[PDB]
């Protein structure tokens, strides 16, 4: 299915949201996709919880 | 080596000249302290085993990191126990080393035997070179909470610990 | 013994003794009684010593006493006592010999496997040398307890 | 070449095992000995037999002799199987 | 600092230190004691500088924030007030060297390559630092804010 | 205590896809010295047999399974009661070695 | 400094003899990935700067050479590193198209492995980097792509190694 | 401070063996092709091989069942399995069982 | 010195977590292969000195590093040939059954194109040899045990280019 | 070093003659107990500290070799026992394991009585720790493994006496 | 055999064996009952496999039994099969030992000092040895022929 | 040649070369024009020295060169004469290094690995050279054939 129907305008593309599924997700990089904070660093993270909400 | 004597005899030798007497006050200062450097040498051996078990727990209690899993940087600090292991015993060398160097009042015997090759080694590794040194100065604030009340056994201390320290970082300024 | 170090360590070099270890022999033999009449007043306080030394190794480590520990029962801890009674008299010999080879020849090189193929367990002996070594303070004055201070905590650094 | 060139004490290689070997000697013995290691305990390396039988050569039985007995050695018999006695020439 | 530089200057010219250059390393260190209790003062007082240096950042920069901005989440903000840690701990070092050179070599040299590369909005940093500029001259009197807010102003010229 | 009741759980899972279960066997030696003090050592031997308890719930026993992973259990859990190696010293023979 | 073509010209020169069917066979094999070089030269020009942002974060981001003490702490020795990985995404882009990794060690192998000791850089994580970039490369050109851009990265690894 | 250097090559230490592993090294130590014993040696392991994965999979999916019945049993004090905490390296992810 | 279960596992332990479903989705894909490696590397063994006697008559056998002042020449210098392509048959052995071709630049491939330029060894004729070792490989295993061993002399011959 | 298929092939081998019917009936023997071989060498590796524990204990652990004076009093002496008697459990497992003796004597037996009359270790105390050594073994691997097992425990009781 | 040299493997290592050597001395023994009827097929076929052995070995090798060849006449070419009947003896031990180590130490170490310090072609008997191989495993199924033929092509390499 | 190993001979024993060395290198080099004479005869008879030296060599073994000989055909026995060619020039310059160590790191070391790898009979190659030696000798007194053939003989020895 494609769903072509017609008058497939450019301009106003709007908002809201969807999040669609993966794929392929199926390959398999060892490496994950890196984050940050931990150890040496739950300090700060419990603390910019602080200014989070603001 | 060399120690604060030998050290000084060179200093005379590659100038072909006897000692004089700027020569001996410098050995003089060595003597006087040398009968202090040796409680400060025989409380290591007493406190050996204990001062090592304070250094590690302080250090991973500031260093959460160091007992997690390396991040996919394969990295040598001590997650595993095989790793912790090995890791405590640096600990060893680091208070070992730096203990004879209380004695011979010089840091001849520190560098030529612990600073040689020392970011050799740990650059092959990835070992960790920012929480290794400050391990080596957790010693150094715990070794002197025993001789606290004067302040003339403190530099004596320091001195070896002082030097591991400025020596294995990479010079920021 | 200390001569022995200094005729072992000159004799790989093939050389005579230098002048810094002719003092080492030197000034050991010049300290000679005073080891000699240090030993006598430790070995009429063994009886003494072993008795303060089981006090604090077992308040401290009850686990070996209770029911299921190595050290439950009588001839269990019959030669609990005895092995206090070598260390001190090995001790003895090291005080002597002004060295640490008769504490390292004997009792301190394999210690490990010795215990831990008999189930005690090596932290705990490591407690019990420090209880030991806690005891002899007592027995002995301040001028002498520190010419045998380092005999002890060396054990504690072989049994690491 | 041979190992007494001149060099005693106060010389520049340092004061080590001097053998009375000529120049490329073909003597050789028979020896026999235990050497248990006095090692192994903190060490920990494998076991191997310690009571060997081999021939050594003249030219390396003096160190090798001198040697075993450092670490506690004992020998239980030497010979010299290859090689001449009170020979001037013919060592070689 | 302002003794390894001055030395350098004149290192190069060939010459040795002018009267200068030596009433100056004279006058910075008898301004040493003064400059220890306004470093101390920042020392213990970064839980404040920061959180609240944090507190106007994302009052005035609500985007870096907001979902999109760099900062977004409890991840990123943690990390968002540990930069500005780091800037407050290089401020702290140039108090004490009385120059800019601890924090032109640490946090200023190529610092816009970073960020840039980071995807952080380098003017949003500039403004993070900034608010911690009020921050800490508001802890000090009106001679000392004109150094610890001089400091700042430096890192915020750099930073653009 | 969690942590480490979930890394028991690890390297029997790694020593399964493995082949031995040597990984065990590094990794569990001293271990049981070292967090001794901070732990009763029999807190342990409860935890670990409970795994094995629980893990063979999953399999028809006296199928081939059930006895490939029951025998990484007790190589563990066996082993962490045991003496932990001795360190190993390399003296040097003469003065400028370390 | 050759490509496929000028290796393949080079070894049919250095005999002295024309080029054969062998040597027409390997150059046919060259025009017909010319296609495929290109579009992974393509995309890697535009995602230049979000790939090396994205190995950075996914090798060495929050490991501790990113601490202080850590190799890579002061925001100079920080911003060396993503001038230094664009040249591995580079260079490996050049040997991508070339068809041949001579470039590589022309002018980045020779003299690197003796720089970083010499600074040193530790030769673990630098590996780890472009393995890592090695990884998020085989995402945007594909997977023969990939393989074929991913041939060069390692490539580097190992000399650097 | 270091007058002089040796240089730092990669070198990964050793972990653990594994059956598919050390067969591969020994005949390499010996400077041989492995022959057909060890040949067979590399083979029924990886005939082995699914029957290992899935004792993972049927053991990682219930690894917090495996986990908590030990919890009810040496923890007082109600739950106290919630200081859990798996991913044990603050990764965002890049996959999960 | 890993094989695909010690890289898989490597990765998955790297990052602290279990063997979640995608590592071991690999690993059953190396199990599916196991049957197939042993195989190749059981004829392998068998054809050893075979496979070396057709690469180099199919490649260098005639040329003019066989004949004098070429790079070849001596006697000691051929046998040093034989001996020396024994290891990249070898090592490649080690790699199909590995999985994983950590052990070639482990053991053959670091210090190895430095080492052919000190001995003035000529890069060219060598890739070649594997390459007409790494055809006669194809044609023992079969094609895809082939494209398994063939995927690790390729290896051999970038890395050492 | 011959197992029990090394001994059948090698007296079948020295004659020059086939496998005929009486040679592979001790095969087909041996073959019948190697499933219980490995179970039995299987638990002695699981024991192996706890067998030389109990066996010491159970012979000579009180007796006044122990005591100061005898040629174990020593904790280096008391060490090599224990190193010593892993020897005694660990070649006789692969006597029951090989089904043949003849490793013992290749690489424990010769040599050992002569060398425990060089250091003056007691024969007599040794045998009755290989005898108690040789009872607990029974416990573990069961009556007929122990019968195998126990075989070759007075072989080396035998020889070394 | 597998068997004592997976222990001799194991044994210069200082350690027992792993679950590798152990899943395979168990693996070899479960396959002993299909060693033996490979090994009885090769005991009473060498009339045919010997003789048909040496009849395409003469026909590929005219030269070793004309005149001036190795094997000429008829009390040598009755040698020229003997070495046949022993080659095909070791391997129907390799079979039964499930290694060529039987083959290694008897008729392979050294082999070509022998036959090039008798005087025989040792390509020759190289060739025979191949026709060997195709009348044998002409005698058993594809299961067994990938065995019986796979100890022979081992004897062929190690020939030459 | 005799000069440069009799100094790696004293070389690496630490000494000068003895009189048994120098009166040799002496001795050798007056020797030097009578070698180079005798070198200059198996030069430009390389012609009959090679195409009598396979004459013998196919007569003494044909089957090398019958059909499934190594070589066989135009092409094979072209290189069948090639190798003679060889170790012929290896001989003239051993006669005027006066030692086979020209003909030793050349043709010898290693050989064996060569010819088994070509499929060539290490054997066969050994009678071509004899056939080349009795050609040799045949061309030269009595006085010089006892060192021409004496460095064939040597190559004989190592080609076996
Ligand atoms: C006398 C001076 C001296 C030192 C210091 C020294 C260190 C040294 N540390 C090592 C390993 C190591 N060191 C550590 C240490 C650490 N891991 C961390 O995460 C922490 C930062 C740190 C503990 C403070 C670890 C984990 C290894 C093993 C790396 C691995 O195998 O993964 C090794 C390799 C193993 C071996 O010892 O053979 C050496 C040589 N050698 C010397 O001669
Ligand atoms: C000269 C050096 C030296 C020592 C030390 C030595 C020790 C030694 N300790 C032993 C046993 C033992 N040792 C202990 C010891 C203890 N239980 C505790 O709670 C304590 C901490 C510790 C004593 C202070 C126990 C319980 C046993 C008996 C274990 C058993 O057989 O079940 C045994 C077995 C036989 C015997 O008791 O004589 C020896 C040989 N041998 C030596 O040659
Ligand atoms: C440390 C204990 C110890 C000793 C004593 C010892 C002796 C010893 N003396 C030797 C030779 C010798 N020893 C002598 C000695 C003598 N000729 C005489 O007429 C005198 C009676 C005597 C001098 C007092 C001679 C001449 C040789 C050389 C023998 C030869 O070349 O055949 C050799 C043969 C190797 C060599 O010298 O390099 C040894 C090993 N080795 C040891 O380890
Ligand atoms: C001492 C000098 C110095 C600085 C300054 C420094 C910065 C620095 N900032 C980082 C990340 C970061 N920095 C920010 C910062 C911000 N987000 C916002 O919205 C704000 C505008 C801004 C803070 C006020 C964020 C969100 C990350 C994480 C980016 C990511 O995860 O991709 C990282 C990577 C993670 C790490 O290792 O910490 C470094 C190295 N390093 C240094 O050595
Ligand atoms: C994968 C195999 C493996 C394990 C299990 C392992 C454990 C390990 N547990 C540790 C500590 C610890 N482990 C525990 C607790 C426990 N541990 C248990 O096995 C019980 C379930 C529980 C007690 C009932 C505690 C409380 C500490 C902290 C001890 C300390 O403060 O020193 C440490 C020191 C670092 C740290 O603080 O975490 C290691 C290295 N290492 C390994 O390589
Ligand atoms: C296991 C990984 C590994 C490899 C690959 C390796 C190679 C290696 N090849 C060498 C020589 C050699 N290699 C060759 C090879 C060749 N000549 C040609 O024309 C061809 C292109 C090529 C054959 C394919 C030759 C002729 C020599 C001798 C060079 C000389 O004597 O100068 C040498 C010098 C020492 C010796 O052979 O004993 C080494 C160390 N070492 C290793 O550890
Ligand atoms: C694999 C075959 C094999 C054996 C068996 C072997 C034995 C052997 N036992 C030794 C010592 C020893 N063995 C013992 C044993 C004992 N003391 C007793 O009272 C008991 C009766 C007995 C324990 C059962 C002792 C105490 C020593 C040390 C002797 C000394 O230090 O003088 C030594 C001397 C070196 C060393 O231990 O490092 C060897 C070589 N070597 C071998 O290769
Ligand atoms: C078990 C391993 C083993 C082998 C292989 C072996 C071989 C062997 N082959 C021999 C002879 C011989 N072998 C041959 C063989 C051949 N002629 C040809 O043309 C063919 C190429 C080839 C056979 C296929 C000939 C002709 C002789 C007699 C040579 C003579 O009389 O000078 C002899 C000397 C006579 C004897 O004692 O039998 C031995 C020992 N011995 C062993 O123990
Ligand atoms: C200087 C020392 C030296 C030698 C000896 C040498 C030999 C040598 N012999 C060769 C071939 C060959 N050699 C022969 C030789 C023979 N066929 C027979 O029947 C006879 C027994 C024998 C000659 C008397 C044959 C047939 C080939 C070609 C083999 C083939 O095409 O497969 C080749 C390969 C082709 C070539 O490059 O020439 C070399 C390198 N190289 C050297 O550097």
């Amino acid at each position: 299915a494609a769903v072509g129907n017609k008058s497939n305008v450019d301009a106003p593309s709007f908002k809201g949201s969807n999040m669609e599924l993966a794929d392929s997700g199926a390959d398999y990089k060892a490496f994950p996709k890196r984050r940050m904070p931990g150890a040496n660093m739950q300090g700060f993270l419990d603390m910019a919880k602080g200014m989070k909400p603001k | 080596m060399q120690d604060i004597i030998t050290s000084v005899i060179n200093q005379y030798d590659l100038s072909g000249r006897y000692l004089d007497i700027k020569g001996i006050n410098q050995i003089n200062n060595y003597f006087d302290t040398g009968l202090k450097r040796l409680m400060i040498a025989k409380l290591i051996n007493k406190e050996a085993t204990n001062l090592i078990k304070e250094a590690s727990e302080l250090l991973f209690i500031e260093q959460p990191e160091l007992l997690r899993p390396c991040g996919n940087a394969f990295i040598g600090n001590a997650y595993t126990t095989r790793r912790y292991a090995a890791c405590i015993r640096d600990i060893e060398y680091y208070l070992r080393y730096s203990a004879y160097s209380i004695i011979a009042g010089n840091n001849s015997i520190l560098d030529e035997r612990v600073l040689d090759g020392l970011k050799e080694t740990y650059n092959s590794l990835l070992v960790p070179i920012g929480p290794t040194i400050r391990v080596i100065q957790l010693l150094k604030e715990i070794i002197q909470k025993k001789f606290s009340t004067e302040n003339i056994e403190n530099a004596i201390i320091a001195e070896p610990f002082d030097y591991l320290a400025i020596n294995l970082s990479d010079k920021n300024l | 013994s200390l001569v022995t170090q200094v005729i072992l360590s000159a004799d790989d070099e093939l050389r005579y003794p230098t002048a810094g270890e002719l003092e080492t022999i030197s000034s050991y033999l010049k300290t000679g009684e005073y080891r000699i009449r240090l030993i006598s007043i430790l070995q009429g306080k063994e009886q003494e010593i072993i008795r303060l030394a089981s006090k604090k190794i077992f308040q401290l480590h009850p686990e070996y006493i209770a029911p299921g520990g190595n050290a439950s029962g009588a001839r269990q801890r019959a030669l609990c006592l005895r092995d206090y009674g070598w260390y001190l008299r090995l001790i003895t010999y090291a005080i002597l010999a002004g060295d640490k080879e008769p504490l390292e020849k004997i009792g301190i090189i394999g210690v490990r496997e010795m215990y831990n193929s008999l189930g005690v367990p090596i932290i705990g002996m490591i407690d019990a040398i420090k209880c030991l070594k806690e005891a002899t303070v007592e027995v002995i004055s301040q001028e002498e307890e520190d010419f045998v201070a380092p005999y002890y905590d060396y054990i504690i650094q072989g049994m690491s | 070449a041979y190992d007494m060139d001149g060099t005693g004490a106060g010389s520049l290689e340092p004061r080590g095992i001097k053998s009375s070997a000529v120049e490329k000697d073909s003597r050789c013995f028979k020896v026999t000995f235990v050497l248990p290691s006095q090692s192994r305990l903190y060490t920990f390396r494998e076991l191997q037999n310690v009571y060997t039988t081999k021939m050594v050569p003249f030219s390396s039985w003096y160190a090798e002799q001198q040697r075993i007995q450092k670490m506690g050695g004992k020998i239980l018999k030497v010979e010299l199987v290859a090689g001449g006695q009170m020979r001037s020439v013919g060592n070689q | 600092s302002i003794v390894t530089k001055s030395i350098v200057n004149a290192d190069a010219e060939a010459r040795y230190l002018s009267p200068g250059e030596l009433d100056r390393i004279k006058s910075f260190v008898l301004s040493g004691q003064r400059r220890l209790r306004i470093a101390q003062t920042l020392t213990e007082n970064r839980e404040r500088i920061v959180k609240q240096g944090g507190q106007q950042l994302f009052q005035r920069r609500p985007d870096v924030v907001s979902p999109g901005g760099n900062a977004y989440g409890e991840e990123m903000t943690a990390t968002c007030l540990r930069d500005l840690d780091y800037y407050l701990r290089l401020v702290t070092y140039g108090i004490i060297a009385g120059d800019v050179t601890p924090i032109e070599e640490i946090g200023l040299v190529g610092v816009k390559e970073m960020y840039s590369a980071l995807g952080t909005p380098i003017s949003g940093v500039a403004e993070g630092i900034r608010c911690m500029k009020d921050v800490a001259c508001s802890l000090l009197s009106g001679e000392d804010a004109a150094e610890v807010g001089f400091y700042f102003d430096y890192t915020l010229a750099a930073m653009q | 205590s969690l942590r480490d009741l979930d890394w028991f759980l690890r390297y029997l899972t790694y020593a399964i896809v493995a082949s031995d279960p040597n990984i065990l066997f590094v990794n569990i030696r001293g271990l049981r010295e070292i967090i001794e003090n901070a732990c009763s050592s029999a807190a342990t031997i409860v935890a670990l047999k409970e795994m094995k308890k629980t893990s063979l719930s999953l399999f028809p026993e006296n199928s081939i399974q059930k006895e490939i992973i029951e025998e990484y259990f007790n190589v563990v859990v066996d082993e962490f009661i045991n003496p932990a190696l001795t360190d190993t010293i390399r003296k040097r023979t003469s003065n400028d070695l370390q | 400094m050759q490509d496929a073509i000028t290796s393949v010209i080079n070894a049919a020169d250095v005999q002295g003899k024309y080029l054969d069917a062998n040597s027409v066979e390997k150059l046919r094999g060259y025009f017909q990935t010319g296609e495929l070089r290109v579009r992974a030269a393509a995309t890697i020009a535009a995602n230049a700067a979000t790939i090396i942002k994205e190995a950075v974060a996914k090798s060495l981001l929050y490991s501790d050479i990113t601490r202080p003490g850590g190799n890579m702490y002061t925001t100079r020795r920080y911003a060396a590193c993503i001038r230094d990985l664009d040249y591995y995404l580079r260079y490996a882009t050049y040997g991508m198209l070339a068809g041949d990794p001579s470039i590589l060690d022309e002018r980045v192998l020779n003299g690197l492995k003796e720089t970083y000791n010499s600074l040193g850089v530790p030769i673990g994580a630098t590996i780890q980097a472009i393995q890592a970039m090695k990884e998020v490369t085989g995402s945007l050109v594909g997977s023969d792509a990939g393989k074929e851009m991913g041939l060069y990265f390692d490539y580097i690894c190992s000399g650097l190694s | 401070v270091t007058k002089a250097s040796g240089g730092s090559p990669v070198v990964k230490p050793q972990l653990y063996k594994t059956a598919s592993m050390l067969t591969i090294a020994q005949a390499e130590q010996q400077d041989r092709f492995l022959e057909l014993g060890e040949l067979n040696q590399l083979v029924s392991f990886l005939n082995t091989g699914n029957i290992r994965l899935e004792i993972a999979d049927l053991l990682t999916k219930n690894a917090n069942i495996i986990v908590a019945r030990a919890a009810d049993r040496i923890f007082v004090g109600g739950s106290a399995i919630s200081y859990l905490e798996r991913p044990q390296a603050s990764i965002i992810e890049a996959n999960s069982a």
